[PDB]
């Protein structure tokens, strides 16, 4: 009767060394709604993070986005870190600028 | 404009 | 083209921690235009997009009004859904409804919706005619003869062949700056060795709206269904989506595969290959 979420962790835009942009982590297929999403930046979790309404999809399964203003660099890291009932941890899943 | 069709299970 | 109306409503019970969360959103297309949700601080319908903030207040009451009575109904329908599955006041459950209206290219219904759902599983659906319902069991068997015995089919009918479809008309030319343009896909092929003998082909497909779309990979001009890894369209949060799709295929092959794409925005499918330098 559960459903465990997937996660994409990616940006708005291409991303550009310096350049003003979105970090994106989407979680869907999910059941049931409760969900803890934390974006991460070198492993702390950021403060000021915002997500969409709650919908579903045909499937009853939700979706939801939780997004942040970020700039990339070369060096700092991102990430997604995702606890749902179905999950025995929290799933992080780092950002891949290609992906 | 949502639906405003009472619907009790 | 076509256009839809749709709305979703949550009703999400937590015993012990006050009565169930009622959520709704209201979208056109892939644009959310409402919310409501009844753990905000003072629950009210809200603007979710540009357009439709011009509604007056008569439009914002009424539609708030409605939304905390479904609120109502929708925790009562979760007490009986507890009655017709022989379940305890203890769990946590969870009633979906989602409904609406589909037009054609020409402005004309092509048809209406109104489904609903328990515990993520098909509950009852009303069918196609309008006037008939599909029950998943024989809870909603329950519900099926309530509603028949009170003729609630004609009245979903009513709203889904009349104001669902004045208001989405509505809608569609009082936002028709975005809801009538499509954006065509920003189109790429990338190229990653996996190994001296493999790499991967990614197409991508960026900034586009609506989200419906077809991408592809062909292996000298056979569809690659079985061997390509398609994500989810997922949200860029400036209302366009993204979306790609890979393939692994070996070193010195790569000129034999194509990526073909389809979306509205598009006078004509594309197709496109990995440009090296």
């Amino acid at each position: 009767i559960q459903r465990t979420p997937k996660i994409q962790v990616y940006s708005r835009h291409p991303a550009e060394n310096g350049k003003s942009n979105f970090l994106n982590c989407y979680v869907s297929g999910f059941h049931p709604s409760d969900i803890e999403v934390d974006l991460l930046k070198n492993g702390e979790r950021i403060e000021k993070v915002e997500h969409s309404d709650l919908s579903f999809s045909k499937d009853w399964s939700f979706y939801l986005l939780y997004y942040t203003e970020f700039t990339p660099t070369e060096k700092d890291e991102y990430a997604c870190r995702v606890n749902h009932v179905t999950l025995s941890q929290p799933k992080i899943v780092k950002w891949d600028r290609d992906m | 404009k949502a639906g405003q069709v009472v619907t009790i299970w | 083209g076509s256009h839809s109306m749709r709305y979703f409503y949550t009703a999400m019970s937590r015993p012990g921690r006050g009565e169930p969360r009622f959520i709704a959103v209201g979208y056109v297309d892939d644009t959310q235009f409402v919310r409501f949700d009844s753990d905000a601080a003072s629950p009210r319908t809200e603007p979710r997009a540009p357009w439709i903030e011009q509604e007056g207040p008569e439009y914002w009451d009424g539609e708030t009004r409605n939304m905390k009575a479904s609120a109502q109904t929708y925790r009562e329908n979760l007490r009986i859904a507890l009655r017709y599955y022989n379940q305890s006041e203890a769990g946590s459950h969870i009633i979906q409804r989602m409904y609406g209206c589909d037009l054609g290219p020409d402005g004309r219904l092509l048809r209406g919706h109104d489904q609903s759902a328990y515990d993520g599983k098909d509950y009852i659906a009303l069918n196609e005619d309008l006037s008939s319902w599909t029950a998943a069991d024989t809870a909603a068997q329950i519900t099926q003869r309530k509603w028949e015995a009170a003729r609630v089919a004609e009245q979903l009918r009513a709203y889904l062949e009349g104001l669902c479809v004045e208001w989405l008309r509505r809608y569609l030319e009082n936002g028709k700056e975005t809801l009538q343009r499509a954006d065509p896909p920003k189109t790429h092929v990338t190229h990653h060795p996996v190994s001296d003998h493999e790499a991967t082909l990614r197409c991508w497909a960026l900034g586009f709206y609506p989200a419906e779309i077809t991408l592809t990979w062909q292996r000298d001009g056979e569809d690659q269904t079985q061997d390509t890894e398609l994500v989810e369209t997922r949200p860029a949060g400036d209302r366009t989506f993204q979306k790609w799709a890979a393939v692994v295929v070996p070193s010195g092959e790569e000129q034999r595969y194509t990526c073909h794409v389809q979306h509205e925005g598009l006078p004509k499918p594309l197709t496109l290959r990995w440009e090296p330098s």
